[PDB]
């Protein structure tokens, strides 16, 4: 008899590295080598008790009594310089190969029906959807996250490397390619070519990533926010805490992988609010909800079990999915 | 109840039983809840640092301290599906609303 | 003159001293080459008072002794995986088991109590034939404090056991809490001949005991199943 | 009538020390002395739900519930800096030699019974064989666990220091010798032949292991992870602790041990899966399994009991398997669990 593994892990793919930042002039984006990189810096802020206070309160003396308090704290914050229209950031990242095989297993027979599914998965069709929809998530500049809106022109430049030296190159322009939709285009089928054979494990990828984007003169960039101790008093940033490589700022690389995997298309509940990052119960933090609800037989976790034990084979978006979750790689486990 | 009026009996009786206020190294925390907890701004104390403990009483002292007794309780999915469990939790936020309301009224 | 009780002895240190004006002695607690408390007590004790001074120490070590060598726990589960139905202490694993998570392929399943759990679906029926198995006797947990080569079922490897071994089961001190004449009773001997095996040295007009009396005596006391 | 001894121990042979990590650029290989050292950081991390539930859970309110509170959690991250692409890695290894006596024991009778067993080992076969798969385990760099997986290249110089200076030295690329099989080599031969004197008590070895591995600028790298202790945490703790000697990034030494000692091929399952680590009852922790299960006749102690009391002397390369775990060293007789 067979049935499910009780420990179940697996490694992930495609790692980004951390993306630093740094700034300078357009059309200088031939010469961006040695541009100095943004720092972070120290501010007071002195406001008001904006929050909606608990109503039914028919006493103004406590509120202009809890107007006179400057509740002063200490923010973070970085910004452009005053001589620079364009921010620059960089990344790393490979791709593995070998998703099928687990890390951790209890069963043996188990492992052996989940290697030869992935192996009929792959010899019916190879890696190529799902390096398309990869490469073009990173043709857009959507890890940009929150330094994309209100842009004026984003351009990002790829490297493949193979030896120390650059091998190939692309040279996108980001606002033509939507965040909505997938086309098709002769640089984006080579770039995803590439990943699908790096995907294969037929030969290995190292790619660095560099974008630009001209918002304009000493205006306010977003790298990523830390936790803050409650343990201290309020002062010490008792606000917000930046995130930073050795003075300068950076995004975590957790934000870049979630960007990345942003290509969930066959959620059901919808089709009008674009593609979603892929995991189990799928679900988005801003809206508070969750998509691929377990009750709907449509989670990562019944449609594998189906797929693996009484060879109910699902749709082939649903398998893409599940192939997608086991490229993200997690625990899998009781 | 025993229980809360344990816990005030004892804020009292260390607080009475405190000769002075002592600036304490790395008291993480301590300092947070001993603003309204801890005994009267002495000669020890800022005396800036008194009149803001005076101007606000600490009622995240007792929220900390409702969270400290929320998580020595042993709490389950059964007190949470259950009714009586809900009565539980109601009874437990009419005594931390009593609690808070007998220090903030001493408090200031 | 040392006191016996079971597997511990208590002896005094053929010394005493004299502490606030009243003549004393120290007493030792072994558990057999192991000493495990002193105490300085005054003469005028008589040995009961003597026992309950350490009787605290010798029920702590058996509550102790009890938890740690407890045998493992399989439990009866239906299709969804909690609301277990039957549970049973095992001696054994059933040899069949390989990490499993239950689903809706079978409507009951025979899982363990530790975390990263093993089990096996079951139809009520082969179940009942493990619990008659693979079943423990309620005092179990003494196997624990046995050398192993004295509890095997191969009669190559086995040797008899020594009278200190033989006094963790029989004897008002022992952990079954059995006397030597219903232990004989329970073998169809008189005391004295079963007196004969508990002496203390063969020399010392003492024989050791078979094969088949040590097992079916721990089999009779619940201590091995012992098939 | 000879029975075995109750107490029996032997300490290890092939001592390594922990490794530590440093960074530079391929090409400054050969002047790789004052490549600065890798340090660890913190950052925050921000999880969802992403797991099993149970079957009174999946209510979707209460999922939803679930999702509206966050976890909060603070980890420990090391990578390398962010104009770098090779990992330096360095320790040292001393073979001991004189690996039949024990360190314990109670009968002379058995004692000097297994140490005449040794030395007619000794006497047909060298210690050619397990040196070589020794060397083999030493040439490609099977001690970095994670950090060779996806490398580009990587290549490992050996410097025999006898006196306070180098003797002799080697160079090899790791990803040539396969992680699957023991080929022979002229340079290979000569590293086990300097093992194999070592063991053999004839003279005294020290080695010095560097290894260069390239990955990629700013990429992560990964030390040993420690053990955090906390009773009744209050959810905001860290939940990731790595293992770091004076403020520099390293592994354990007994990870160094457990990947040089990769070289059990005669286990009885397969032989598609690829060498493990020598181990009484022979099991690897991954996949959860025991191989040589004592059931069947091919564990440590049933080998080594038909070979000393009764001289049924088994295959011979169940005679390397036995003579490698005396090698590894450990803790045998009636301590039993």
């Amino acid at each position: 008899i067979l049935s499910t593994a009780s420990v179940l892990a697996f490694e992930r793919k495609l790692d980004p590295s951390d993306a630093l930042m740094s700034a300078g002039a357009w059309a200088q984006r031939d010469a961006s080598q040695e541009w100095p990189a943004v720092t972070v810096r120290e501010k007071s802020v002195r406001g008001t008790i904006s929050n909606r206070l608990k109503t039914k309160d028919r006493d103004p003396a406590k509120l202009d009594a809890s107007i006179q308090s400057p509740n002063l704290q200490t923010v973070d914050v970085a910004n452009l310089p005053s001589d620079a229209d364009t921010l620059k950031v960089r990344f790393t990242l490979r791709v593995l190969g070998g998703a099928g095989t687990p890390s951790a297993c209890n069963d043996a027979a188990y492992r052996d029906k989940l290697l030869q599914t992935v192996a009929t998965y792959v010899n019916e069709q190879g890696f190529a959807e799902l390096a398309r929809r990869y490469a073009h998530n990173l043709a857009n500049a959507r890890f940009l996250w929150r330094n994309r809106v209100g842009a004026e022109a984003v351009e990002v430049r790829i490297n493949h490397i193979r030896q120390g030296e650059v091998a190939r190159t692309w040279r996108f322009d980001a606002l033509a390619i939507g965040l909505r939709d997938f086309k098709a285009d002769a640089e984006l089928d080579a770039l995803a070519e590439l990943i699908a054979s790096g995907l294969s494990g037929s030969g290995h990828v190292l790619l660095e990533v560099v974008a630009f984007a001209r918002i304009g003169d000493g205006q306010e960039v977003f790298p990523s926010q830390e936790l803050i101790l409650d343990k201290g008093d309020k002062k010490g940033q008792k606000s917000k805490t930046l995130y930073s490589v050795r003075d300068a700022a950076a995004i975590h690389s957790q934000k870049i992988g979630n960007a990345l995997r942003t290509i969930d298309t066959w959620y059901p509940d919808e089709d009008g609010l674009g593609p979603i990052a892929v995991e189990p119960y799928g679900s988005v933090t801003s809206q508070g909800k969750a998509y691929r609800q377990p009750k709907q037989k449509l989670d990562f976790y019944t449609l594998l079990d189906n797929w693996v034990l009484r060879d109910e084979a699902p749709a082939v978006e649903q398998q893409h999915y599940v192939i997608a979750n086991l490229i993200r790689g997690g625990v899998f486990g009781e | 109840g025993q229980i809360c009026d344990e816990a005030l009996q004892y804020a009292a009786r260390l607080r009475e039983l405190e000769p002075g206020w002592s600036a304490t190294p790395g008291c993480q925390l301590h300092d947070a809840e001993q603003l309204w907890l801890d005994p009267l701004r002495a000669q020890t104390d800022e005396t800036f640092l008194q009149r803001r403990l005076r101007g606000d009483w600490p009622a995240e002292v007792g929220n900390r301290f409702a969270n400290w007794l929320n998580r020595a309780v042993s709490s389950d999915s059964q007190i949470l599906g259950s009714p009586e469990a809900a009565q539980w939790s109601q009874e437990l936020s009419k005594e931390l609303t009593m609690f808070k309301e007998i220090l903030e009224d001493e408090r200031d | 003159n040392a006191i016996h009780i079971g597997p511990f002895s208590i002896t005094p240190a053929a010394r005493g001293l004299h502490y606030g004006g009243l003549p004393h002695h120290q007493w030792t607690l072994y558990y057999g080459p192991r000493e495990m408390a002193i105490k300085t007590l005054p003469d005028s004790y008589t040995s009961s008072e003597v026992r309950d001074e350490f009787s605290d120490i010798i029920a702590e070590f058996v509550i102790d002794a009890r938890h740690r060598y407890a045998p493992d726990v399989l439990e009866l589960v239906n299709s969804d995986g909690d609301a277990v139905l039957a549970r049973v202490a095992v001696s054994r694993l059933p040899e069949a088991l390989s990490g499993c998570i239950p689903d809706d392929r079978f409507p009951y399943w025979l899982l363990t109590a530790s975390r990263p759990r093993l089990g096996l679906p079951v139809t009520l029926n082969e179940y009942t034939a493990l619990a008659v198995e693979l079943s423990a006797p309620p005092l179990a947990w003494i196997t624990g404090l046995l050398p192993g080569e004295v509890l095997t079922h191969d009669a190559e490897e086995w040797r008899p056991p020594t009278s200190w071994e033989l006094r963790h089961v029989v004897g008002e001190g022992s952990f079954t809490g059995v006397s030597g004449a219903a232990a004989a009773a329970l073998l169809g001997m008189s005391a004295t001949n079963f007196r004969k095996y508990t002496a203390g040295d063969s020399a010392a007009n003492r024989q050791k005991i078979s094969f088949a009396a040590w097992h079916y005596l721990l089999d009779r006391l619940g201590v091995k199943r012992a098939s």
